[PDB]
């Protein structure tokens, strides 16, 4: 009857490192081996109300009370060095093979229909357009977010390193890159080459990926934020604590991870947004609504419910968000 | 004993939940205190309760701290006492065991019902037994006395089959001969508790705060305290954590676990004694861990002789806790640049910077490699042995008797030992 | 529960997002099962096909870094957390707290086989170092070393010796290697003997009791404090059974159908971090695998230390 | 809200408030007579145990400093 | 019905750095790369007693006795030089432009009419008058908040950073140019329409702005302040912290966003007071009151929200208002 497993999951594949950043001055990007690190500092902000009022507090005499209390904050904030104006951001990425193999998974006959039905998939034509996606999203600085926002000029460097050195080095353009149209590049085709033979392979293919940013003399970087709940203490805390590793501002992996799976533009809705982070439910939280939602058939269970079981194999577009679902991983299954 | 007591008892009880009831909600209207009082009065109420029970259930391990998407079996269980030492679990918890509550949040009535003491213990050991006090109170019949004694007994044990989500834990470990077993762990709610009420006497309690308050005005007390440093609250409910269990709902969240953190949790940074002329008296000397280690050394430098071998016995690995942390301080300071040594200074220690940076022979191949390499510099462990005794209490008492001359032989034995480790330092 | 022919330093591995709730009562360093369970992942990818054996491995912590927080007024501590994507239905999902940390570890596995004399130590050092380059230690990602200055070379040195000053030099020398850490091993026989102290101090005492009184911090009036012979960290002992071992087809919703689920609850033990000069060899740090499936008791432990 | 007083010291409030974080704040100076020793900024949630807690330390160390200076001269 | 969506969220445009100030001389100027840093310093004041009293204490025992025993506190505090005159405050500002587009909205719908509203608004008037009255605030030192009052002479450079070089340099006697009046001027108009096309989008803008101004030799100068939560003992009496970045006294980015703001002439109230920072609820913090009172029809949060729902155009100096509210940016949105 192949019922669907009870437990199953996906090893996170493409996965990188933490984004470090750094600082330094353009036209040196060669010689940033010891650029000095951007570091986390505290500033104090005082501000007034601006929020939307309830129709009660919208009193004048109330408003201009609650005015004359001072708003003060304790923030974390990062800026380049007053005589720098490049940021320098660099991560290490593993492309790791076996990516149709499911990491648990309890029906022996659901694993070997899972695993033909990626075995057709991957001979059928391969990881040739995710490998794109992703060579795509790695050659335009997404993973920088707010940080390519309003750079004067953007250049990614990505390195192949085989043993301990630079296998195969790449270089690109990232303002003139794309964010929403994945087009075909001879270099950007090496390098999709290379993400394809990683994912197809036993092993893993690593690359560095180092992204400067002309942002500009002193400006404000920014560095992913963390989250802390404040659990209803009584005490006032810091409103905004930024991420560093070791006194280096730095970007989390799960950010940087959502910046490279934005590879979806398949899903139902139109494309407005242009690509999407490759999720179940196919959820936007900058939007803050899930596309791909399962009452139409096109949300990854369903999708992979039709064509492993009853053999219904969904469009080409389709099987590649499904395979995309199952490069980045997750915990599946019904009780 | 009777069960004419055990029913005035219940009936009791009922009165003050039905009054309470009444009197939260202030019912004016809607009929609603006729049907409370015509409900929750009589055995109708039990029928109710034998309702209620089957959807609820007392758990000592529940698996809902995991993922709560997590649909499993919940156990009641206590581990067999191992033959094995010096190991902690469940199976130390004996009379002193309190049972988690997994279910609906609104029909907990039941087992504050069902946890009673009327006569001296609890209702749960009285409906187990065939007591002729209890079985008879609850019903006038016999049939209705099975089925609520079964509906209650129940409650206790494993309901449907033994079952853990996706979401949940599930281990290899691998048996001695060619085996593996899958080994899907629960959280131990009852051990969570135990350690929260013994955390929370220690920190909170009445006696330890009057111990903290005696310190703080620095006079004598009967008993110490505790501190628990390092503690890291983990909580399972974001807001509603009576969705997870009743002992959860007393400790909203709140694991407090314990900090099982490695030494090196806290790396400051690493310095260049630049221009100063002795490091372990100028930069290594004021490094916490060393402070503490030499301040302990200052109190067992004048000690009672009463217990002097075990005294000794801690010195000695006092003193290589010391010269443990110098050997650590080096080759933290082996990854600064390879030649800090040869900047410009009046004062540089440059009878201890051989050993301070070893990676200056690679840019010096001439300069200082065959130095370094012929010398064997072994009198840095004379001149850290010289600020041990700039370190040690001046005390006359021990010079003069044999107590100095056995420090001086610890001393020795380890000065020779850390001599040892500095003195293969080129392979 | 055996010698090791070699011992195989695993040079310096940078572990991104660790586990760190490592067990219900502590938090911080991993667990030692991780470690365990990360070298026995290692024998049954590639240590089947070098025809040698990895059992044993030695934690070393270089470097220890969590993703934590102290909120202002409070002296415990939180973890950060990750924001997960929302649900199907647009909102924020309920948020399971979940800690994760920074390491940076060398361990030395024991090996033992026909491998070792069949191969080059250099090959195989290096081909469990790649296989090991693509895995995951305790929940997080291994960082590989790329474009440093200098990579640090895996490096498997034979017990046997041509003689003892050489096998002496040998042992310190791959104690030099990994000297910016703090061994791990445990204290199963001191936790056993504080217990037994305490009970004479005062009867009807637990072994929890002694566990929790050997780590925290014992102020006495005269005020002084109680001294700790090391570190003494609690650690995670092992697992215990909770439930009959059931069939591999019994237990629903289980990982596979071919292997038995039992139903445990964590063993809380004590642990120490240590430097390595302060052992004899180093083959004393190694952690093993004791299960015992008849009464439970599936434990991982270094024996063979004092 | 009002004044504390511990034996000589008193805690007063500061008669405008403010805010850091999102939550109101007030400003508690500790006084011995007429000399400041300590200002803290206290959430207005705090109750008068929690503000006297939070300068008991200051108000311990200060004792134990008073009993060492004025400590009597020991004869031996 | 187009109700307005819960999370409205946008992004800061015109970003400023934090603004290092150091000294010199005047007629030195022209070569001001190699002025050293003003330092903040600590130095002792004893206060007396010159507040007001509660009614309580004012009998002659008490406010003597009080005298008798002045407090003793420890000041951060910044000086020129001596021998130095004059004031160099230097930063960099960054225009953005794509104003009417927010960061988050999880209606699609009212972000389609907001992104309408805010482009008919560029079709009718673009952001020229915006972008004037940014200019202006540019020109005179208003970002010098409390070093612009008793200066001899201000003088403001600023230099159009294209490609690291300057593309275009402006130079204003910021004393002749008043904090009061939006006129006409040919070099601050070209600024002005740089800025414009900054904000419109057509262009990377990155300015880099020098003011100087003659304070007096050894004379306070007024970087920006901290909050101090306590003062205790074991800190040496610490009332007063200024802000620095590395031992160089800095101007918080947030104030100097705030000089530039103070575009707004078109609150209800009298302009005798002149110029207000652009916020919701007009709100000024040293006034203790709030122009543009909710209760009167010319606060933001009413003016967008009858703009776009129910297409109510305000005047067009209320349309300048509410984008330069877009300009500046928010957590707008209800809950």
């Amino acid at each position: 009857i192949l019922s669907t497993a009870s437990v199953l999951a996906f090893e996170r594949k493409l996965d990188p490192s933490d984004a470090l950043m750094s600082a330094g001055a353009w036209a040196q990007r060669d010689a940033s081996q010891e650029w000095p690190a951007v570091t986390v500092r505290e500033k104090s902000v005082r501000g007034t109300i601006s929020n939307r009022l309830k129709t009660k507090d919208r009193d004048p005499a109330k408003l201009d009370a609650s005015i004359q209390s001072p708003n003060l904050q304790t923030v974390d904030v990062a800026n380049l060095p007053s005589d720098a104006d490049t940021l320098k951001v660099r991560f290490t990425l593993r492309v790791l093979g076996g990516a149709g193999t499911p990491s648990a998974c309890n029906d022996a006959a659901y694993r070997d229909k899972l695993l033909q039905t990626v075995a057709t998939y991957v001979n059928d034509q391969g990881f040739a357009e995710l490998a794109r996606r992703y060579a795509h999203n790695l050659a335009n600085a997404r993973f920088l977010w707010r940080n390519r926002v309003g750079a004067e000029a953007v250049e990614v460097r990505i390195n192949h390193i085989r043993q301990g050195e630079v296998a195969r080095a790449w270089r690109f353009d990232a303002l003139a890159i794309g964010l929403r149209d994945f087009k075909a590049d001879a270099e950007l085709d090496a390098l999709a080459e290379l993400i394809a033979s990683g994912l197809s392979g036993s092993g893993h293919v690593l690359l560095e990926v180092v992204a400067f940013a002309r942002i500009g003399d002193g400006q404000e970087v920014f560095p992913s934020q963390e989250l802390i709940l404040d659990k209803g203490d009584k005490k006032g805390q810091k409103s905004k604590t930024l991420y560093s590793v070791r006194d280096a501002a730095a970007i989390h992996s799960q950010k940087i991870g959502n910046a490279l799976r934005t590879i979806d533009t398949w899903y139902p809705d139109e494309d407005g947004l242009g690509p999407i982070a490759v999720e179940p439910y196919g959820s936007v939280t900058s939007q803050g609504k899930a596309y791909r939602q399962p009452k139409q058939k096109l949300d990854f269970y369903t999708l992979l419910d039709n064509w492993v079981l009853r053999d219904e194999a969904p469009a080409v577009e389709q099987q590649h968000y499904v395979i995309a679902n199952l490069i980045r991983g997750g915990v599946f299954g019904e009780a | 004993p009777t069960w004419q007591e055990l029913r005035q008892f219940i009936e009791s009880f009922i009165q003050e939940r039905l009054q309470g009831k009444l009197d939260k909600l202030q019912p004016d209207e809607d009929d609603k205190r006729q049907t409370l009082l015509a409900t929750h009065r009589r055995e109708a109420w039990l029928a109710d309760a034998a309702r209620r029970v089957g959807q609820l259930q007392l758990v000592t391990h529940t698996l809902k701290p995991i993922h709560p998407d997590a649909r499993g079996s919940n156990l009641h269980s206590l581990p067999q006492a191992p033959g094995q030492p010096g190991l902690a679990g469940s199976h130390e918890l004996g009379d002193r065991l309190v049972s988690d509550v997994v279910g609906n949040a609104a029909a907990l009535d039941v087992f504050k019902f069902l946890s009673l003491q009327y006569q001296g213990k609890n209702l749960l050991n009285w409906l187990t037994e065939d007591s002729a006090e209890a079985l008879q109170a609850l019903s006038d019949n016999a049939e209705q006395a099975r089925e609520w004694r079964q509906a209650f007994i129940g409650i206790t044990t494993v309901k449907g089959a033994p079952a853990s989500h996706s979401l949940a834990k599930q281990l290899y470990f691998p048996l001695p001969g060619s085996g593996y077993h899958l080994l899907a762990p629960l959280f131990p709610t009852s051990l969570v508790h135990h350690v929260h009420a013994l955390l929370r006497e220690a920190r909170f309690g009445d006696a330890a705060k009057a111990a903290r308050e005696a310190r703080s005005r620095q006079e004598s007390w009967p008993h110490g305290f505790s501190e628990y440093p390092n503690l890291a609250i983990q909580k399972f409910g974001g807001t509603k954590p009576q969705n997870i269990s009743q002992l959860n709902n007393e400790r909203r969240g709140e694991n407090w676990l314990l900090p099982s953190l490695p030494p090196n949790w806290q790396r400051q940074n690493v310095n260049a004694p630049m221009r100063h002329s002795s490091v372990f008296e100028h930069d290594f000397g004021r490094t916490p861990e060393v402070s503490r280690l030499t301040r302990t050394l200052q109190r067992f430098l004048a000690k009672t002789v009463h217990n002097n071998l075990a005294i000794r016995q801690r010195r000695a690995q006092l003193v290589a806790q010391i010269c443990d942390e110098a050997l650590q301080y080096a080759a933290r300071l082996r990854e600064l640049e390879p030649g800090w040594s040869a900047t410009p200074g009046c004062q540089l220690h440059d009878a201890e910077q051989l050993w301070l940076d070893p990676l200056r022979a690679q840019t010096d191949e001439t300069f200082l490699q065959r130095r370094l390499r012929g010398d064997w510099p072994a009198e840095v462990g004379n001149r850290f042995a010289n600020w041990l005794n700039r370190a040690v209490s001046s005390d006359s008492q021990i010079l003069g008797s044999p107590e100095a001359a056995q420090w001086s032989q610890e001393l020795s034995k380890e000065l020779t030992m850390f001599k040892e480790i500095l003195e293969d330092e080129r392979d | 529960v055996t010698d090791p022919e070699a011992l195989l330093l695993l040079p310096r591995l940078s572990i991104q997002n660790a586990n760190a709730i490592s067990s219900p009562l502590t938090w911080g360093f991993p667990s030692p099962g991780a470690f365990t369970g990360f070298v026995h992942a290692l024998q049954r990818r590639v240590g089947i096909s070098l025809d040698i054996e990895l059992d044993g491995v030695g934690i070393v912590c270089h470097r220890f870094e969590a993703q934590i927080s102290q909120p202002a007024g409070k002296r415990t501590k939180v973890f950060n957390l990750t924001r997960n994507p929302l649900n199907r239905d647009g909102s924020t999902a309920a948020i399971v707290e979940e800690g994760r940390a920074h390491l940076e570890v060398s361990l030395l596995l024991g090996v033992h086989g026909d491998g070792l004399d069949d191969h080059p130590a250099q090959e195989i050092a290096r081909q469990v170092q790649e296989q090991a380059g693509a895995m995951r230690l305790a929940g997080g990602s291994i960082l590989p070393w790329c474009n440093e200055r200098f990579p640090a070379p895996n490096a498997e040195l034979l017990m046997l010796g041509g003689s003892d000053e050489q096998r002496r030099k040998n042992q310190r020398r791959l104690t030099r290697r990994l000297l910016p850490g703090f061994a791990l091993v445990s204290r199963e026989a001191l936790l056993q003997q504080h217990l037994e102290t305490l009970r004479t101090t005062l009867p009807e005492a637990t072994t929890l009791d002694a566990l929790l009184d050997l780590c925290r911090i014992n102020f006495e009036p005269p005020w002084q404090v109680r001294d700790k012979p090391g570190w003494l960290v609690p650690i995670p002992a092992g697992y215990n059974a909770l439930s009959p071992l059931y069939l591999p087809g019994e237990v629903r919703n289980a990982r596979d159908r071919e292997t038995p689920l039992r139903f445990v609850e964590n063993l809380f033990g004590l642990g120490e971090w240590l430097s390595p000069h302060r052992v004899a060899a180093l083959s004393d740090l190694l952690w093993y695998h004791h299960a015992e499936p008849d009464k439970g008791l599936y434990r991982w432990s270094t024996p063979r230390f004092v | 809200m009002n004044a504390i007083h511990i034996g000589p010291f008193s805690i007063t409030p500061a008669a405008r408030g403010l805010h850091y974080g999102g939550l109101p704040h007030h400003q508690w100076t500790l006084y011995y007579g007429p000399r400041e020793m300590a200002i803290k900024t206290l959430p207005d949630s705090y109750t008068s145990s929690e503000v006297r807690d939070e300068f008991s330390d200051i108000i311990a160390e200060f004792v134990i400093d008073a009993r060492h200076r004025y400590a009597p001269d020991v004869l031996e």
